[PDB]
């Protein structure tokens, strides 16, 4: 039984394409439904074709889905951009008559629903209310709660006066009436309303900023870069409320430099960037490793290489995150799946930087950055918070004291009797420069054993599927995890012998857990969106698995059917 | 607001020396600057638990190792950017950056404008020897064109820059210059730089006898000219005239000092206008995301 | 039969430790001998313990050797620094009487030869001539040709006047007389002179600079960093003679930017740096890959991570060289073994950047940088030169034209009818920004297939040893190749079933050639000086070899006996 | 000596338009600067086969797409350093950098001093809109503190910098300012910058109506003040006084112009003193390494 509905709305940005999608998402959440959205702004700032896709369901949602069930075109350009996906079985709502285009032969089997959105909006002497007419029609045709939709519109337009709101509700009613006059022949309906859940709706980048704040963030420095700037925007607004400071630095080098200085001063500090910025930070992340100074970098991955494809989907910064430092210079690397992770794994990221006095990189991506989801409302008291090991004041303080757990107690400036230097030169226990062979061997083992002990403490590699032997195991990372989750639902509903594993700690990697998983699968497929198969590379280098890479690199995420089809090709 | 000053009784310069032997070349001008730092710290009665010395890479940049305080030895050119993060995180600390002409104005030249423009409450002591000492004698942005050095065996193909004029143009609110041969001039100007609330920059000529054979002690002694007592240290235009060296003479003394909000003060104003504090109910932020 | 002699000279830098070694090296080369040297400058610029080690032989030399046969201490500190290596059987020359130390119990079996170097120089009223006295004694005691030694001294001091020269020759003769008065009990003598060969003596960094010039270098930009600055020093001196320009940029980002700008203008361009600088260059090397702009970076590797150990030995930048770019951003990576390679492989590096319009990184190291060798005199006409493919002027010019060999003809600005854009954005054939899925997939394949086709053209992975199946195979890279070469001489002389392989193309890697080698070995050992075993990582990731890593990371190179002992542990 | 000038007869501004449609917002000030660029190139009779436009990232930085010439679209903040290499490699080319206030003085701010100090023979057209346009509205080093933007919702916690004063202090040998609303003013100052032998800098106010709501056309029209004709463009001190805006008014016109050796000229002097040439016998260099 189909529990979800995927509605794509597209047209001229500025006619309310995005705002319409956000209204539907909020209305469905207020009606007790789960929501997953995605959008593309116009390619140029001045405007042009925009797209919003909202998926709503009575059950949990983990990705955008294969393709839309319903498409709503505000103009001809939107129809042309999506014509190839208007296939038999889909429902097609479009601005007609009185729009700017005559639709070609609507394919047989397509449920077509012309709605005169532009003409109705013009007869009311308010062309900008066109999206309200569309919303009314979509609500009527596909059972988007009229009650919560008008609640959402009331919250937005009530502050503008009783006339403005009653006008937009009137345009909504006109669209509802236009749709009611058509005969509904398609099988698509949004799930019936339920009791509203204790949820919020958040975008990926906002959720990263909130996770930092909830993790005890005190200092943030960043430089704007697509698709990461909304993290700094959120932090700039809300961190000062909690007693913290955001600074916009002059570039990414200055930003990570300020993070290290604030961290040395004793404050939990982080930055956010994308691929180009992470590459500029490579030298300073070496200093963080060598001096054992906590820091957190969130890399919202975008299309590369070089300037690349800033607005497209790609997870191709794994090589740089792990191997981007000169010398033997390891980082702790995490990667998020969904909006929930953007909160809790940014908390994880700060906690692990504190606990292991090391640079941590959290890999997100540009689709998740702008996707919104219903997620359970975060409760601040439910997050475990870890603070850097601090000196108890007993004995003599040595910044790099050799301990059993390889973690040297820290001391913020101002601590009596703990004056010390943090340094990027190789050094002995007191931080004095030391170039002797035995010390370099000894301190490499200290810092490597320290960071590698994350494996004994942080486990985040969920396994699902059949319990026994599997014909195919699937390993993936990043937001591709969510796509494989939906594919696994379909594969196990077909009775296929499949299992899946979802590493979210990417480096150091839990080799034994990899080997235990692979030993139970006849074959292991690794789907990821990068050209070289970057996770597969590390699986080959570090485990006894030789995976079958399934790589794509066209600026788009995987869809569930692609995973399903690839898996079935490997089952005999 | 720095809380390190006038906290200790009967402090002497040697109380701020670390155990690390100072291994600069004999006759290196950096010794005179280091002695000035010790003297400034003792005259201020500084509690060096609340003192942070931060440097990049260079002979000059070794200075924090020789100071008994909190300190960081960071990356070439990045000390001032690191120190900004330290200072903003902990405005109670006395934050001092030390470094050379290459560390500061070559690789570090991109961070210099923004520290000064933002008036970060810190002190920058630049030890200007007209060369890259630590990498063994390449020319610097302050080298004279007639000098030959190891990547310029046929002379430097450009003119040097003017550090004082840069920093005045950038908006430094305390700008001074001295010669390492006058350790009491160094001490007074560095002490005033530490006490100043805002970005304070002290350019100090320092001989490198090992590699710089023309910017000698005698050259610097003849180059400098004390600033007349009637000079108005609040007059930015007049300070810039001095920095441009009338008669070819480099001014020594205090060129410019003005009172303006610091970066940590403006950041604090933002929090105060929001009623921000560490105990803020984070549920209020979360509630903004409800559908 | 012992063909070589290893003489270590050590003491206060500034008393002529380095110049003394260079004099010995030049004299032995003039006498038809092969020479391999190494040195360490004083740890601080003001001075202190310096060391020079010269190895001379009637046969080819490939590394510094296990340890010295003869040690000459100018002061007590030098004796203490080397006390543990002054073992029975070795010869020991020391400053006595009149030195600054009382020697400890010289172990029985050590052939000790006191020479009053300091006092003799003082009697002549010229303490700075102390090293001349030492040279006379060493020449007499150990058969360093007096004839060629005085030639070398005459070439150096003849320009200062016949009095200055005759003074230094007298100090030499005084040292010769002091040593003749002792009875020689040790078996060590430098090989007797041979026909002098048509050779030069060159340090590694100078050889890189010469290799660049011989490869047609036209533009060099660098920023000083240890241990790479001597490259820029050599280029600055000699490149203007050939019509080229060196510029010192304000930092490494500016330097690689200027290299790319000059290369875009049509000039063969390069820089040199070390680990910290290569990390700063990561973003701009992405631009070189994406825009298909030739550039060459020589990374003279030093101790890392971070500031690390600038003066020590390490080959730990392989991870950064291969994986340092964001996105899928490959580089062509080579690594040199010896001074000969520093010349020819810098030519190779410039040639490959021209042919494949791609960033090339050549990995050297800080020991090779200052080591000198006798090498056959280079003749400019013996180097093959490759130039970038240029447009034939027919049709319409498209900067990124899709060709069968994936290499698009280039055109320098000023070329009629070839106005175009070079760009870091993903792009189509004309360089216009293009974010479509099919184009990204297509252009990834263009640039990757292009750079991977180096494997069909450049082969530099010598194999030596037994022809049949081997009990142990050795794979190594960098200057460690030279150490393993000598180890192979010893192992194959004992009739042991060993073979060795010396990759000098590091990326992309010739997997089939790796697999064919491994199929003929029961075991494969990979010695390298880094903590993680970086080459072993790529062997595991890309080949079927399961290597045994032999990693050291103490700032020192391997010695041949270390390789010999490890190999024997793996056979029996 | 640039060989692009006066090679074409009877050229019109439209002859330098490329086929690429202009994608800037309606009312964006960058249009007026683009028009000035077209007019300058036509008035110089430029053969754009010998013209190299280099830009980084930003709305401003997209301008070379609309100009018919050779071009490279490189990395954010690196266009001027890249252009230095192009210019030094090929001094016959006319090399022009275009970019915005963030590209030039934020991430690119460390390269700016050395281009000007070394007097590289290039033109830098900086399109100053007081904001980061392309990344959708964060504040820049020229933003006024009262402006609110997407990373500064509570105002800017620092003062803006002075681009003209920076460039004069840095040693730029041609320094001018204009407003995009006067495209003929832009064309004349851009034309003079291209013909000038040395580093020529033109700061042009350009409105960003989409994100910058306070630095509007009306604000810029009221802000500017044409430079009086009796101003001595060889007087650096007077130029710096003008750059500091007497009466709060931004000067427009040519502030400063002086003739000094360029970087490529000094590099050529080095080669000339060595008798350097491409056919040089490399065996002479090799022979120096004989034992
Ligand atoms: C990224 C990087 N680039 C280059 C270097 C090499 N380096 C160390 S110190 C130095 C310059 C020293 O000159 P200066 O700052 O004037 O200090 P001084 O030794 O003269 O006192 C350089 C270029 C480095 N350590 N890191
Ligand atoms: C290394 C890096 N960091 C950040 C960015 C993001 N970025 C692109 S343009 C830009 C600033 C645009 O401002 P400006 O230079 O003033 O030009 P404008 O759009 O205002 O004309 C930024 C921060 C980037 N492309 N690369
Ligand atoms: S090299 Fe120069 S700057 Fe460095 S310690 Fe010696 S004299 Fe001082
Ligand atoms: S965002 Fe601003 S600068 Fe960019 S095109 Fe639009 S108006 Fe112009
Ligand atoms: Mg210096
Ligand atoms: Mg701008």
């Amino acid at each position: 039984e189909k529990k979800d509905l995927i509605i794509r709305v597209a047209g001229e940005g500025g006619e309310g394409i995005i705002s319409s999608g956000d209204f539907i998402a909020a209305a469905c959440a207020r009606a007790g439904l789960e929501v997953y959205t995605f959008k593309t702004f116009p390619a140029e700032i001045k405007g042009g074709y925009a797209m919003y896709q909202v998926r709503a369901s009575s059950e949990k949602l983990y990705c955008q889905g294969d393709t839309f069930d319903v498409f709503c075109a505000f103009n001809g350009e939107a129809y042309e951009q999506n014509k190839d996906k208007i296939k038999p079985g889909t429902a097609f709502v479009y601005d007609y008559p009185g729009g700017d285009f005559e639709p070609d032969e609507i394919p047989e089997g397509v449920f077509a629903y012309p709605i005169p959105m532009s003409q109705t909006a013009k007869e009311m002497k308010s062309y900008r209310s066109k999206n309200m007419v569309a919303l009314g029609a979509l609500s009527e045709l596909f059972n988007i709660s009229e009650n919560t939709l008008k609640e959402v519109l009331s919250d937005k337009f009530g502050k503008k006066g009783e006339e403005v709101l009653a006008f937009n509700l009137e345009a909504f009613d006109k669209g509802k009436a236009l749709a009611k006059a058509l005969t509904k022949a398609d099988p698509f309906r949004v799930a019936d309303p339920q009791e509203p859940k204790d949820v919020i709706i958040m975008a990926g980048n906002d959720a990263v900023g909130l996770g930092g704040i909830l993790g005890g963030l005190e200092f943030f420095s960043a430089y704007p870069i697509t698709p990461a700037t909304e993290v700094a925007k959120y932090v700039a607004t809300h961190l000062p409320k909690c007693g913290g400071d955001l600074v916009q630095a002059e570039d990414e080098i200055a930003s990570i430099a300020q993070v290290l200085g604030a961290s040395y001063a004793g404050k939990k500090s982080m930055t956010a960037t994308s691929g180009p910025g992470l590459a500029l930070m490579s030298e300073m992340l070496g200093m963080a490793h060598m001096s054992e100074t906590p820091c957190l970098v969130v890399d919202v991955q975008r299309g590369g290489p070089s300037t690349g494809l800033p607005t497209k989907h790609e997870q191709s910064d794994l090589f740089l995150a792990i191997h981007g430092g000169h010398g033997d210079s390891p980082r702790i690397v995490l990667s998020v799946e969904d909006v929930k992770d953007c909160i809790s794994m940014t908390v994880d990221g700060l906690n692990l930087a504190e606990k292991y006095q090391a640079p941590v990189i959290v890999l997100s991506d540009g689709s998740l950055a702008f996707s919104t989801q219903t997620i359970p409302r975060p409760k601040p008291e439910d997050f475990t918070i870890i603070n850097r090991k601090t000196w108890d004041g007993q004995g003599t303080y040595k910044r790099y004291e050799l301990t059993e757990d390889n973690i040297s107690p820290m001391a913020a400036p101002g601590t009596p009797n703990a004056k010390h230097i943090a340094t990027g030169l190789e050094h002995g226990e007191t931080g004095a420069p030391n170039y002797s062979p035995a010390n370099h061997e000894l301190m490499h083992r200290k810092r490597f054993n320290k960071q590698n002990s994350v494996l004994d403490f942080y486990k985040n590699m969920e396994v699902e599927g059949v319990e026994g032997e599997a014909d195919v195991g699937i390993i993936t990372w990043g937001s591709t995890i969510g796509v494989v989750r939906e594919a696994m639902q379909r594969l196990t509903a077909e009775g296929l012998k499949v299992k899946a594993m979802y590493p979210k700690l990417l480096w150091p990697m839990p080799v034994a857990d990899y080997d235990a998983f692979g030993a139970t699968c006849k074959k292991v497929i690794v789907p990821e969106v990068n050209f070289q198969g970057q996770l597969s590379h590390f699986i080959r280098a570090e485990t006894s698995i030789k995976p079958i890479p399934y790589t794509i690199c066209g600026g788009l995420p995987f869809t569930p059917e692609m995973i399903v089809n690839r898996v079935k090709e490997e089952i005999q | 607001t720095v809380e390190a000053f006038h906290k200790m009784e009967n402090m002497k310069p040697k109380d701020y020396k670390s155990e690390v032997p100072t291994t600069w070349c004999p006759g290196c001008g950096h010794f005179g600057i280091l002695n000035g730092v010790y003297r400034a710290m003792a005259e201020l009665g500084i509690d060096s638990t609340k003192f942070a010395a931060i440097s990049g890479i260079g002979c000059s940049s070794r200075m924090p190792y020789f100071v008994d305080s909190y300190k960081m030895h960071t990356l070439h050119g990045r000390a001032g950017a690191v120190a900004t993060g330290t200072q903003v995180a902990r405005p109670d600390l006395c934050v001092v950056v030390a470094g050379g002409d290459g560390d500061g104005f070559s690789i570090g030249g991109g961070h210099m404008p923004h520290m000064a423009r933002k008036n970060v409450n810190m002190t920058y002591v630049l030890m200007d020897n007209g060369i890259y000492g630590l990498t063994k004698g390449q020319y610097s942005p302050t080298s004279r064109p007639e000098m030959t050095a190891y990547t310029t065996p046929y002379g430097g193909p450009e003119n040097p820059m003017n550090p004082l004029l840069y920093m005045l143009t950038y908006g430094a609110t305390y700008v001074a210059q001295a010669f390492a041969g006058k350790p009491k001039d160094c001490a007074e100007l560095i002490k005033g730089a530490m006490e100043h609330e805002g970005f304070a920059y002290v350019n100090i000529f320092s001989q490198c006898p090992t590699f710089n054979k023309i910017d000698t002690v005698d050259f610097y002694r003849d180059l400098v000219e004390p600033i007349p007592e009637d000079h108005d240290t609040s007059d930015l235009g007049a300070a810039m005239e001095l920095a441009r060296r009338p008669g070819g003479k480099a001014p020594t003394g205090l060129l410019y000092k003005t009172s303006a909000p610091t970066l940590d003060q403006n950041l604090a104003k933002i929090r105060e206008r929001l009623g921000g504090h560490v105990g803020y109910d984070k549920n209020k932020i979360i509630a903004l995301a409800k559908p």
